[PDB]
């Protein structure tokens, strides 16, 4: 009897293919995205700089009132 | 670059395992004798390498 090693009936295959998915988000749309959050910052920062600036106002009449 | 040279060191890692157990050397494996090779693969090292590829 023989006890070499060959192949057990033979063996399976190895893929050799460069997977690269090139993901993606097709980048016009992640242009609208980060356009979208900018102008949403914007919008809320300018809310919150016009509220700081009546509070502020405030501010200019607590040193008129104030002063004499 | 530092990481993809581990990386692929340790798939090396697992040829000079292969080495050893072909011949018992680390790396200087002479084992090709003039006249063919001596000393035959061991019974389960065939699969082995087709476990790695």
């Amino acid at each position: 009897v023989k006890q070499d090693m060959p192949p057990v009936g033979g063996y399976g295959p190895i893929d050799y293919k460069r997977n690269l998915p090139r993901r993606g988000l097709s980048g016009y749309s992640m242009f609208a995205v980060g356009i979208g959050a900018l102008l949403f910052g914007y919008w809320s920062m300018m809310r919150w700089n016009r509220e700081r600036r009546r509070l502020q106002i405030e501010d200019f009449e607590a040193r008129i009132a104030l002063m004499p | 670059a530092m990481t993809p040279f581990f990386w692929m060191f340790e798939e090396r890692e697992k040829m000079f395992e292969f080495y050893e157990r072909v011949s018992g050397a680390r790396m200087h494996a002479a084992y090709v004798r003039p006249g063919g090779v001596h000393q035959d693969l061991p019974l389960g090292l065939m699969d082995d390498i087709y476990e790695f590829s």
